[PDB]
RNA sequence: ACAACUCUCUCUAAGGAACUCGGCAAAAUAGCCCCGUAACUUCGGGAGAAGGGGUGCCCCCUCACAAAGGGGGUCGAAGU
RNA sequence: UCACAUCGACGGGAAGGUUUGGCACCUCGAUGUCGGCUCUUCGCCACCUGGGGCUGUAGUAUGUUCCAAGGGUUGGGCUGU
RNA sequence: AUUGAGAGGACCUUUCCCUAGUACGAGAGGACCGGGAAGGACGCACCUCUGGUGUACCAGUUAUCGUGCCCACGGUAAACGCUGGGUAGCCAAGUGCGGAGCGGAUAACUGCUGAAAGCAUCUAAGUAGUAAGCCCACCCCAAGAUGAGUGCUCUCCUAU
RNA sequence: GAAGGUCACGGCGAGACGAGCCGUUAUAGGUGUCAAGUGGAAGUGCAGUGAUGUAUGCAGCUGAGGCAUCCUAACAGACCCACAGACUUGAAC
């Protein structure tokens, strides 16, 4: 094994590993994704969450989405480690048309967008 | 990240409608509050017939924030506001009820609080 | 001076987030090894006037050697090799030479690992960013922004002080981040995973010794 | 600001002789590269 | 502090540097070789071996992309025709620098760019 | 060549005058069309007061409204 | 109740050289005057932090004073201050 | 390859919890000693995460000019025309780490044994506790330490 | 021409210049590829009077990062340096 390649492989494993415990669709930036996790509060309460991806950081095994929901009034840009444990079912239920990596214009358009 | 003359949002309906921060509490010498903080603010405004008037000295506590707490998860979150809701003293606001939504850190210093919370 | 074990070799590469079956996420150093960590020379009180062993680390083709170092290494019967480090110890015996260190069998995870290494150079600095001074105005018509301002009081020192800070050569320098969290031994890769930072880009050495805590030491 | 007096004689020849030093090492270097205009250089 | 960037400057703005990459890149195509300095040399095997490779795909595509670099309609129509031929086996690296004698009158150091 | 430092500039997470002798400096506003315009007044003013809405591109009604006016479409986060 | 826990009248004796002076010794062929910014350093006659004696010290919280200068000693409103 | 004379940096502080509602106190209130807690300021290092920048890169779009013309590109709109994104690097608002000793001698103080002075007395002999202060220890430098230390190893042929 | 050092030659997460460190048949560049960024090219087909959409296509363009491969440049070569170590005493085969 080469030494440069090492944090390759490691990445390799890491992801695969993950993957192998539940397989994770194609999000990508403007999808209306649904994604419940197993919260730690000494309680399996499964705690849902809701909303539009507006971003895609792709980095191994830290690859992450930046989910945006208007909950109750306020608006809220939850990020979440798409390969964590912690994390039980992601399911992508529509996909809006944008066309842009990142919406981050989103925070501050209006609230009937979300 | 709220600090001495930051605008703040009311969370709550005790009955001030805006906020302004002038000190932080706890820890001292602290730049600024993030939220799980308690700061001291003037209300700046409030709906006229209630009993917290305007232009008077009183403690809240930081809510919503612009700049995002992180769990250990690893999941961080925004909000769209900088906000707090008006302690009372000790335990919990003067109003009954509270808005928005609200973390889990929360809960451990602030038990009332995620009580009346709608969506946390 | 007087380390708490025998320390180890080795090479930064790089960051990882590294997960647990809690969901904690951990920034972790990726610390990969290359042929040996082999012991070389063992000094005594005897002869030498202290206690330690000399331990190199990464081969080479032996043309790249001067004629001295080759003898010094074939003298141990020994791999071609740089980086001769010591290790000044109170124990003496059982590292006689030519006897590799098991990096995966000396250490035994969890341990909190001090970890050596030179920095990233960041050339001639300013004394903003070299001694976290403070800048004056910007505007206010203040013609001093970035500077030291004063140096010296006045007649009486009637000089500049010795040590005064200046602006000078920041960081490319040894710095001992001491008491780091083992979290990983990858027996397969031969690949420790440590928590959180190291001195370098990916690339330096790296003398990576346990703890040295006041009751571990000398009294 | 402004020198207080003149630096003179003997000082300014120690300056100078370094200033003249690097002209040696220049020389130095071009006598060497004569040596590799002789012969190949593919 | 220039850790790990990786770009020749060649003393100019971005106005002027690609100005200068372009204009050089379509002499050095047109003639063969030209006399110029070490580091306006240096820094043009990145033009030229680009401008190689994109002559290998001869598609209308490329040689559009192609086209809003040399400012020159007739050399970039020599490529394509000529490349593959003259080109098709060598794989990268169609650049040599020969490197001859100071510039009178500022010591400035000199080179000689040409296709290999 | 791409050190500090100075100048001429460009951007900046959260906050938004907390700077400072003083918002000095910077930022923001901005063209046109339509709606709307207070105290006071020497009745001429104040007044572009304040404050709002519309502007790109395409296709149409008209024996006469300088891409009019109005109607309908289409693109971008954003149309002087 | 008791001068001496804590204050200490009438009076007496010291040190320090931060104030307001007295003198006119260097500098009138020039040593730029306040406050602010930047960056120091040092002294102890100790504001807090370490360790003590006494207390009109039940504890808490003090008062007083001994040792100690290693570290620290906020952000604004007003005023050139 | 190190030894360390020497010289620097760093030894800061906060409430909370247990001890314990215990000792004390009529109640009201509420410890000493020690052990845990998460911060503040401060320093050292890093970029995995969150980002700023990123005139290198990618995308939209105004004006006009050039590429013969449409298509599609290029130039200019100081030293990005104007925006919207951004890898590496560098950065913090981001991430790690740090402050530890049942080590030594002391300062105020508390003592033991003990006369001078048959008694007493912390002292004149001797000796024990005993501080963020002082010295070792931590971390960086260091034999120009002319006092130039110590170790391992290599080399001493000729016009070369 | 000793050991070695200095230059030159290709560089650098090292650097104001010197210095430091790596390389001189995997050092930089190129090429191939793959993380990553950006967001669906050009051309053509079809739909619409048209602005435009839409399929071919996680495209196309980048790729300062990793890895592979001597395709290019590391050619040519230069300079410095050697008495086995003055002098005195005392232990030792």
């Amino acid at each position: 094994v080469k030494l440069g390649d090492i944090m390759g492989i490691l990445n390799k494993k890491a992801v695969h590993a993950a993957e192998e415990l539940r397989p994770v669709p194609g999000i990508r930036t403007g999808d209306i994704v649904q994604i419940r996790l197993e919260v730690p509060e000494n309680k399996r309460r499964l705690s849902v969450y809701k909303g539009i991806v507006i971003s895609r950081q792709n980095a191994g095994i830290h690859t992450t989405i930046r989910i945006r929901r208007i909950i109750a009034g306020v608006g809220v840009e939850i990020v979440f480690p798409l390969y964590s444990p912690n994390i039980k079912e992601i399911k992508v239920v529509s996909h809006r048309k944008v066309r842009k990596a990142r919406l981050y214009y989103l925070r501050d358009k209006l609230p009937r967008l979300s | 990240m709220i600090q001495p003359q930051t605008h703040l949002n009311v969370a709550d309906n005790s009955g001030a409608r805006e906020l302004m921060c002038i000190r932080i509490i706890g820890a001292s010498n602290r730049r600024y509050a993030r939220i799980g903080d308690v700061i001291v603010a003037v209300i700046k405004e409030a709906i006229p017939n209630t009993p917290l008037e305007r232009s008077e000295v009183i403690r809240a506590v930081v809510v919503r924030t612009c700049k995002e707490l992180k769990r250990d998860n690893g999941m961080i979150i925004r909000y769209d506001d900088n906000a707090a809701v008006i302690i009372d003293q000790e335990g919990n606001p003067k109003g009954t009820r509270i808005f928005g939504a609200i973390a889990r850190e929360l809960r451990q210093k602030f038990a009332k609080i995620v009580s009346l919370a709608p969506e946390v | 001076s007087v380390d708490a074990g025998i320390g180890v070799m080795g090479t930064k590469l790089g960051m990882m987030s590294f997960f647990e079956e809690d969901g904690t996420v951990v920034p972790v150093t990726v610390i990969g090894f290359k042929e040996g960590n082999i012991v070389t020379q063992v000094k005594t009180e005897s002869t030498d006037g202290y206690n330690a062993v000399q331990v190199g680390y990464e081969r080479l083709r032996d043309r790249k050697l001067t004629m001295p170092e080759r003898g010094h290494l074939n003298k141990a019967g020994v791999i071609p090799m740089r980086h001769l480090q010591e290790f000044r110890l109170v124990s003496v015996d059982d590292f006689t030479p030519s006897q590799k260190l098991l990096f995966e069998e000396l250490f035994k995870e969890g341990d909190m690992v001090d970890i050596s290494g030179t920095t990233i150079g960041k050339g001639f600095q300013g004394g903003i960013k070299r001694h976290n001074f403070k800048r004056g105005l910007m505007t206010h018509g203040s013609k001093s922004h970035r500077a030291l301002g004063s140096i010296g009081a006045g007649t009486t020192p009637g000089h500049v002080y010795k040590g005064k800070k200046m602006p000078g050569r920041m960081g490319g320098t040894k710095t001992k981040i001491r008491k780091l969290k083992i979290m990983k031994i990858d027996t397969d890769l031969r690949v420790v995973m440590i928590k959180g930072a190291v001195p370098g880009k990916p690339g330096n050495l790296l003398r990576l010794a346990p703890a040295k805590i006041v009751g571990k030491n000398i009294p | 600001a402004v020198p207080k007096k003149r630096t003179s004689i003997y000082k300014k020849r120690i300056r100078k002789n370094i200033w003249k030093k690097k002209g040696y090492w220049a020389a130095l270097k071009a006598f060497s590269l004569a040596k590799s205009l002789s012969t190949g250089n593919s | 502090m220039k850790h790990g960037r990786k770009i020749h400057r060649l003393s100019r703005p971005a106005d002027q540097r690609r100005a200068l990459l372009r204009g050089l890149t379509t002499q050095l195509l047109k003639h063969g070789r030209i006399k110029t300095t070490r580091a306006k040399a240096s820094a043009m095997r990145k033009y030229v071996d680009k401008m190689i490779t994109l002559a290998k795909e001869g598609s209308l595509h490329k040689r559009r992309q192609a086209l809003g670099f040399i400012y020159e309609k007739q050399i970039v129509h020599a490529l394509f025709a000529e490349v593959p031929e003259r080109y098709g086996d060598r794989n990268g690296g169609y650049t040599r620098i020969i490197r001859t004698l100071p510039r009178r009158g500022d010591n400035a150091p000199m080179a000689y760019i040409e296709l290999v």
